[PDB]
């Protein structure tokens, strides 16, 4: 099977804690601290591409 | 800035400019992002460079 | 003069959320022109987010990358439009073909 | 989520103005797009006598 | 100018306040139902696609 087209519009995963939770500020700091330290990106490729 | 040019081998002159019968000395010469050094070119640039 | 002097995608998306969340806006040019970090012996944000962290602006609407460190003294909204760091450079000409094309 | 069940989602969850109505969003951590997936049609391989 | 490669890493721009500033809630419930609308694309293609 195969794709065609590119993206239709834009959508993202994020983490989501139940609103008001006292996870909601470690979470991001956690989160932004991956992105910053490229650990989201060989979560990535370890998935998608390796295998 | 520009002029109608009349070219030869060992120059280069022109006619109808902001001056006439004014000429130039041929030579050779790099340019932006090299590519003077591409051997297909050097080969044809050392080439050109004389009127071996 | 107000907002009409400038125009761009940050003009634009600005309106947007004016528009939508019922205030009006008046934008204004960094100090320092600068995006923004903090010092290493006076610990002072310079750029925007010094603006924000000095209470200059209510709201900051630039390329201003959501980042760790600043995510520490200033809070950034989901992304409004992605990226990545890349490489600029000077193009080479089209090459002519070889000589034994 | 929402009705106390679970105490995280760590999921492809989808961010949607419906859903940050109820439950708080992080920063995404994975970009993506809608778009169409059909059968492969036909990569062809020419014959040895083509 | 010319782009070569991929990009080192992915990021993006937000919106920012100062902590705790009203406008950070309806600033993202804001940037939401601009994307859920395809606003932020038709936005991006009328400053760098159709220029
Ligand atoms: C679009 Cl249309 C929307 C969003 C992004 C990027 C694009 S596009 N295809 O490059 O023009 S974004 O930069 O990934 N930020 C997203 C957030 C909106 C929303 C929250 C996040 C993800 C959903 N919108
Ligand atoms: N390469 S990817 O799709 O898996 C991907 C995509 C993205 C990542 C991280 C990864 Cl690994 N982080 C960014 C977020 C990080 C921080 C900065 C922008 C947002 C907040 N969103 S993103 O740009 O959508
Ligand atoms: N990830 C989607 C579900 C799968 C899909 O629609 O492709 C969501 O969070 O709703």
């Amino acid at each position: 099977t195969m794709k065609v087209g590119g993206n239709l519009d834009s959508k993202g995963y994020g983490i989501a804690t139940p609103k008001g939770s006292s996870l909601g500020t470690p979470v991001n700091l956690a989160v932004l601290k991956l992105s910053e330290q490229g650990v989201l990106d060989k979560l990535k490729n370890k998935w998608w591409y390796d295998k | 800035e520009e002029v109608m040019t009349h070219s030869g081998l060992w120059r280069t002159c022109c006619l109808e400019g902001n001056f006439k019968g004014l000429c130039k000395q041929i030579d050779h010469f790099p340019e932006d992002a090299d590519y003077e050094a591409d051997t297909a070119e050097y080969f044809l640039r050392a080439v050109r460079a004389s009127s071996i | 003069e107000g907002n009409e002097r400038y125009e761009g995608y940050c003009v634009d998306l600005a309106a947007e959320i004016a528009k939508h969340c019922g205030f009006k806006y008046k934008l204004t040019i960094v100090g320092d022109g600068k995006y923004g970090a903090r010092d290493a012996d006076t610990k002072i944000w310079n750029g925007m987010v010094g603006e924000l962290v000095y209470g200059k602006a209510d709201i900051a609407i630039a390329p201003l990358t959501i980042t760790l460190v600043r995510e520490e003294v200033i809070d950034f909204s989901k992304p409004f439009m992605s990226l990545g760091i890349s490489i600029m450079i000077k193009k080479p000409q089209k090459s002519k073909p070889g000589v034994f094309s």
